């Protein structure tokens, strides 16, 4: 996996 | 708000993450008499001789040492790979005792750790991308025993002490992930998952049949790291780990007899  | 406590672990995460009860989830255990040799394989092609670490980060379930990706740097390619894959981070995953802690298990052996080497296909161009994508990722997966020191791990072990709580970060320049590796790239393969949330099923595997050993001394110190932020309640990071999950329709391919 996620955003990061 | 997942994570390895007896409220959040593995069993809670399919509520979040239904693909939990996929039919490619990772890690598995590695049943070494059913796992074919597959004389098509080639060897792996692991080049990291130009290598870009920047940072290493608590991100409150392991630690992560990240790599320059915005250039072919630290690259895999070739054993069951096509095309390129350059390396974005590494991190482990380990136990409370050092009879448990590896993710996949050899003929239901657990390591007392698992060290993962992350890499993206570069036809997808970023990591978010190429999570979405069956072929999207490459994990290099070492097993970790206790016994001898591993001198190329001493470097990580001791920036721990700055990173001790979830958010922390430390500059890690110029360490060089070489000294990580065994001294076979004998391996097993096969088309799985992201261990943690969210479990895309976007990895091919590769899991070296050679551990590497670390001290006691080197693992008692990923031991002392936490899981909680500075200033909550300390919760020891260990246990990191996911259990093997079902195999299904699936084959682990040897690339050695
Ligand atoms: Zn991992």
């Amino acid at each position: 996996x996620s955003l990061p | 708000h997942w994570g390895y406590g007896k409220h959040n672990g593995p069993e809670h995460w399919h509520k979040d993450f239904p693909i939990a009860k996929g039919e490619r989830q990772s890690p598995v255990d590695i049943d070494t008499h059913t796992a074919k040799y597959d004389p098509s394989l080639k060897p792996l092609s692991v080049s990291y001789d130009q290598a870009t670490s920047l940072r290493i980060l608590n991100n409150g379930h392991a630690f992560n040492v990240e790599f320059d990706d915005s250039q072919d740097k630290a690259v895999l390619k070739g054993g069951p790979l096509d095309g390129t894959y350059r390396l974005i981070q590494f991190h482990f995953h380990w136990g409370s005792l050092d009879g448990q802690g590896s993710e996949h298990t050899v003929d239901k052996k657990k390591y007392a750790a698992e060290l993962h080497l992350v890499h993206w296909n570069t036809k997808y161009g970023d990591f978010g991308k190429a999570v979405q994508q069956p072929d999207g990722l490459a994990v290099l997966g070492i097993f970790l025993k206790v016994g001898s020191a591993k001198p190329g791990l001493q470097k990580v072990v001791d920036v721990l002490d700055s990173i001790k709580t979830k958010g922390k970060s430390a500059d890690f320049t110029n360490f060089d992930p070489r000294g990580l590796l065994p001294e076979s790239l004998d391996y097993w393969t096969y088309p799985g998952s992201l261990t943690t949330p969210p479990l895309l099923e976007c990895v091919t595997w590769i899991v070296l049949k050679e551990p590497i050993s670390v001290s006691s001394e080197q693992v008692l110190k990923f031991r002392k790291l936490n899981f909680n932020g500075e200033g909550e309640p300390e919760e020891l990071m260990v246990d990191n780990w996911r259990p093997a999950q079902p195999l299904k329709n699936r084959q682990i391919k040897a690339s050695f007899k």
